[PDB]
């Protein structure tokens, strides 16, 4: 907690996610494994999600 | 919110500058800022940004070392400073800051740099 | 660096008529893709930030449309106020801005 309410949380998670693959070059394939996050009981109108720093280096 | 720039500036070739940008409405510390050029009759260039929570900055490479971008939480304000600039460089200079989509929904008015002797 | 190429450079139209323009990225910019208007000795504004989200203010009439590496703005019931300069930016990166498309009346 900074001085002006500036809050940090960060946590450590093993994530398993679908990965939906089509085989049919198998095995010379290749995938785009996705991550999708977002908020669970906040619509766009009260909770939005930014990346920290620019998109390319916020993963 | 608001952004007011310095106003327009003479300077001599060889010599150094310094822009300044008052934040009226937010503070700095909550987005990143961002120093943009324009020639005239030309498209934007990207100068460099700050972070002022760290102080952190990036500058566009062909910017690396000629341009310097510092802040102050207390005044509210973002500063260009231009170290040695030869006569290239006399466009208009513009402070925006971050917005939305990291898209740059204020910017400032523009200071006019030109350099002639 | 991610280069956004703008076409047309310039094109002029008429009132009232839908004109479309064309912004190309280099490489993947996913839709973090802002289109700003700039009129004559005035600083740009933001119309679209990201793909297709128009920003407080500006007209239904403006539509942002986007890809991955393919972006349009298209202007619908065009009307007299704006002719002004276009810029399109990336924001993925550190920012990037097209040469721009300077709008013409005729």
């Amino acid at each position: 907690i900074t001085e002006d309410g500036t809050l940090l949380y960060t946590m450590r998670l093993t994530v398993r996610a679908e990965c939906p693959m089509h085989l049919e070059d198998f095995p010379m394939d290749a995938h785009a494994c996705p991550l999708k996050f977002g908020s669970y009981a906040y619509t766009r109108a009260e909770v939005v999600y930014e990346w920290t720093r620019e998109p390319a280096r916020s993963v | 919110v608001q952004l007011q720039q310095s106003g327009a500036e003479l300077v001599k070739p060889g010599a150094s500058v310094k822009l300044s940008c008052t934040a009226s409405g937010f503070n700095i510390k909550d987005t990143y800022m961002y120093w943009v050029k324009q020639r005239p009759e030309q498209g934007l260039e990207w100068i460099g940004r700050i972070d002022p929570a760290n102080g952190d900055t990036k500058y566009d490479p062909k910017f690396q070392g000629k341009a310097t971008i510092t802040t102050d939480t207390f005044s509210n304000t973002a500063y260009l400073q231009l170290s040695s600039l030869t006569s290239e460089d006399t466009a208009v200079y513009y402070c925006a800051r971050k917005g939305l989509r990291w898209a740059m929904d204020y910017w400032g008015q523009g200071t006019s740099v030109t350099v002639s002797t | 660096n991610i280069v956004m190429t703008q076409s047309p450079k310039s094109m002029s139209m008429s009132v009232g008529e839908r004109v479309t323009l064309s912004c190309k990225a280099s490489e993947y910019v996913g839709t973090y893709v802002s289109w700003y208007q700039q009129k004559p000795e005035q600083s740009p504004k933001l119309l679209i930030y990201g793909a297709s989200n128009r920003y407080t203010g500006v007209p239904d009439r403006f539509t942002g449309s986007g890809s991955a590496t393919d972006f349009t703005l298209t202007i619908g019931s065009v009307q007299a106020e704006d002719l002004a300069d276009y810029h399109c930016g990336q924001s993925y990166s550190y920012p990037t801005f097209g040469a721009g498309t300077k709008l013409e009346l005729k």
